This record gives structure tokens, sequence and C-alpha cells, in this order.
């Protein structure tokens, strides 16, 4: 799971 | 804990473990040191269990392959031989030892199986694995067999699964990954149903391991088998008139066996990581170093220079690096356990009847594939969630939402590697590679 701003 | 002031070295029990002992000798009459060499059994899977509470030997022996494993886990030291050190020994045997950029043991010597045959019982050894099957026919008339090998560990029978199927492995991106057809292809089966017919046409044995190939090839009773350098010694003192050649091959390709580098790690935990380097590079890697370990049991094509110009003249040698050059140099990357847990439940299921080739190479794909993309994308993940500058982000985020595998929350943009095709991955690894960023 990646999350980016 | 590990003692402090003294060595401990671990080494394979088919190695010159006593030829090992006359170097730590030496090391002992020099410096005081004592350095004791142990050879427990199944120590590739002792080491990694001892050493993660902060126990085990200074030194560990083993072929490259499994040094990845145990540098991911924070199991070994980095070393650090200076330049002239390094220029002693043949350049590709450092790459086989680097992992993530970093020195993680010596290597020693190159190991590459051969065909091993008696020039009493078969004068002119085949060149094929298909005239095999008559040749024990000819060989059970006499009360001899053509035939014996150990079939329980893959390491022996991969060089003729692969001779029709090709490398397993292919370097991308600046990683090693399996191929997705690398195990499953139709030139593995093809190999692996040889293997499983010479079987059922009562040409070799299921059972065959080890002690059983090596027994009776050392006591005459069959004319071939297939081993390493290793093995020369036994045959030496057994008197046979051995002849050490080139694998046989299947379908007109040559046998492709794993190539592996002979190394020495040295424990994270160990209190001696200098009296280790000292040992390793000012003792053991020297003409009168390897020698002593040589004269025990044969280490193959030495990573030293100087020694290895001594040794080249043996045709035995010769015959080595040719099979090597033929085969494949083994990756490092953590998930080599599993390839080779997955190869050798396929390898023993399809000569037992348990599952057909094509279903017991078909799982052994997966199996192995599976395990070595889940460590990638645990790395590509840890990468990705480093970055921080703009640009590179943008970019990312702009391959991410050509798919449109994507969701969105109040504060961030977020995606599963799991759910991306393996050519986005791959887009993403290559736009990493040149981003300048690791
Ligand atoms: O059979 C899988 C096994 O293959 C290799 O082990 C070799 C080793 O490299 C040789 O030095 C010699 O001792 O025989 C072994 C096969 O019995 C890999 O190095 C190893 O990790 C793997 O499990």
């Amino acid at each position: 799971p990646v999350a980016a701003p | 804990k590990i003692e402090e002031g003294k060595l401990v070295i671990w080494i394979n029990g088919d190695k010159g473990y006593n030829g090992l002992a006359e170097v730590g000798k030496k090391f002992e009459k020099d410096t005081g040191i004592k350095v004791t060499v142990e050879h427990p059994d199944k120590l590739e899977e002792k080491f990694p269990q001892v050493a993660a509470t902060g126990d085990g030997p200074d030194i560990i022996f083993w072929a490259h392959d499994r040094f990845g494993g145990y540098a991911q886990s924070g199991l070994l030291a980095e070393i650090t031989p200076d330049k002239a050190f390094q220029d002693k020994l043949y350049p590709f045997t450092w790459d086989a030892v680097r992992y993530n950029g970093k020195l993680i043991a010596y290597p020693i010597a190159v190991e590459a199986l051969s065909l091993i045959y008696n020039k009493d019982l078969l004068p002119n050894p085949p060149k094929t694995w298909e005239e095999i099957p008559a040749l024990d026919k000819e060989l059970k008339a006499k009360g001899k067999s053509a035939l014996m090998f150990n079939l329980q560990e893959p390491y022996f029978t991969w060089p003729l699964i692969a001779a029709d199927g090709g490398y397993a492995f292919k370097y991308e991106n600046g990683k090693y990954d399996i191929k997705d057809v690398g195990v499953d292809n139709a030139g593995a089966k093809a190999g692996l149903t040889f293997l499983v017919d010479l079987i059922k046409n009562k040409h070799m044995n299921a059972d065959t391991d080890y002690s059983i190939a090596e027994a009776a090839f050392n006591k005459g009773e069959t004319a071939m088998t297939i081993n390493g350098p290793w093995a020369w010694s036994n045959i030496d003192t057994s008197k046979v008139n051995y002849g050490v050649t080139v694998l046989p091959t299947f379908k007109g390709q040559p046998s492709k066996p794993f190539v592996g580098v002979l190394s020495a790690g040295i424990n994270a935990a160990s209190p001696n990581k200098e009296l280790a380097k000292e040992f390793l590079e000012n003792y053991l890697l020297t003409d009168e170093g390897l020698e002593a370990v040589n004269k025990d049991k044969p280490l193959g094509a030495v990573a030293l220079k100087s020694y290895e110009e001594e040794l080249a003249k043996d045709p035995r040698i010769a015959a080595t690096m040719e099979n090597a050059q033929k085969g494949e140099i083994m990756p490092n990357i953590p998930c080599m356990s599993a390839f080779w847990y997955a190869v050798r439940t396929a390898v023993i299921n399809a000569a037992s009847g348990r599952q057909t080739v094509d279903e017991a190479l078909k799982d052994a794909q997966t199996a192995a594939a599976d395990k070595c993309y889940l460590d990638e994308l645990v790395e590509l993940h840890r990468r990705l969630m480093t970055l921080r500058e703009r640009h590179i982000l943008q970019q990312i985020v702009n391959l991410i939402e050509e798919t449109g595998h994507f969701h969105i929350t109040n504060t961030t943009f977020d995606f599963d590697l799991c759910s991306l095709d393996k050519t986005t991955v791959r887009k993403l690894q290559s736009y990493l590679e040149t981003s300048g960023t690791s």
C-alpha cells in the first residue's frame, strides 16, 4: 500500500 | 554469545574442513588466536536461525546464493578489503558477493558440476542424455549401471531441466528477477520428463541420494556420476581411473548447471571482525592457504588469480570451467531459498508420481515467482515511501493515473502495488533507475 501527497 | 579472542568457522561437510583447520593452525602459530572448524549438518538453515539471536560462528562458508538473504536479515557484516586486495581476485567473483552495492563475503572458489566417468568401464563418455538409456541396458548386461547421481537436491537435477529450458533468471533494472516462464516452460518440462522416464525405465532410482551415488561410483558399480570438485578426493582414494568432462546435452542443448561461488561471510554479531578479516585476506586467500584446503578437497576454479594460474593446467578444472560457462551464475536475492524449496519439491513430486511433470513445474514456478515478486514489491514500496521531491512524485503519480488503479482520500493518492500489472511495476522501476534516487 503506497500513499503519496 | 560469540567468544572473543578466537575464531569459530562453519563450512559444509563435503568441503575440505581439515585443510581449512590447517590454515587455522598456521593462523594460531603466528597470532596466538585459536581457530575452530566445524561442519554442522544443514548449516545453510542453521546459520540464519542461530545468527538471528546473536550467536553462531564468526565465519560462515557457503555458495553466494544464500548470502543475500542473510545480508537482508542483518546477519552479515559488510567487508572492507582495500583496492590492492580486491585486485588479487577475479572481478566477477566480487560481483557474486555484492548485495545492494555492498560486499558481504569474500569469494573463495567457483563451483560447477561436471560429468564424472570411469574410463575402465566407459573409455568414451556419452555426449548426449538421449543415448544414456541404451548405454544403461548395455552396462546392466555386464553387472553395472550407466549413471547414478543425487536426485534429492535440485542443484544436481537442474542442469538437465534447464538444458532446453534456459536460464531461470534475468538481470533487469538493477536486480535479478525470476522469469515468468523460467521454471514452467516447454524445455524445462521436456527435461524433467526425460529424468522421470529414466526412473520409470529403471535406469535410475528415485531414492538415490548423495552418499548412495558417491558409494556406487567410487566402488566401480556405475560408469558415471554428476558431482563437483570437492568429490575428486574420494575418487582419487578409491583409485578409479576417472575423467571429468562436459555434462551431456539434451535436445542438442548444453546442460546448464547453477554456478556457485564458495564464499566466506563474517557474522554481524561477531566480536572478532578484524581477526576474521586478517584470517581470510592474509591466511586463506593466499597460494599456501588455498593449497592446504585444495589438497584436502578440491575447491574448483579458485577466485585468487595467482593460485588459479597454478591449477589451470588441471584437465578436471578446465572441465569445471567449461560447465560453469554453459551454466547460470546463481542470483543472491533473498527469495533464492524459496526458489530452491519450490524446485526441490517439483523434482521429488515428479519422480514419485505425486504430480505430473507439467503440474510440478507449474506449481514450482508460481511458488518461486510469487515469493520473488512479493520481495521486489516490498522493496519498491520502501523506496517509493521515502521519496519527497515533487517532480519524481508527480511522474510516479502520472504513471499510476494512466492505469486508473488508484483511490484518493481527503489527504492522499493511494495505490496498491499488487493491483498493478507487472508492466506498470517495471515502468516504475525503470523510471526510478533514471531518477538518480535509490
Ligand atoms: O540443491 C539446492 C542447493 O544448491 C546449492 O547447494 C550446493 C552447494 O552450492 C555446493 O557447494 C554443494 O555443497 O552442494 C549443494 C547441493 O547439495 C545452493 O548453494 C544451495 O543454497 C541450495 O539449497
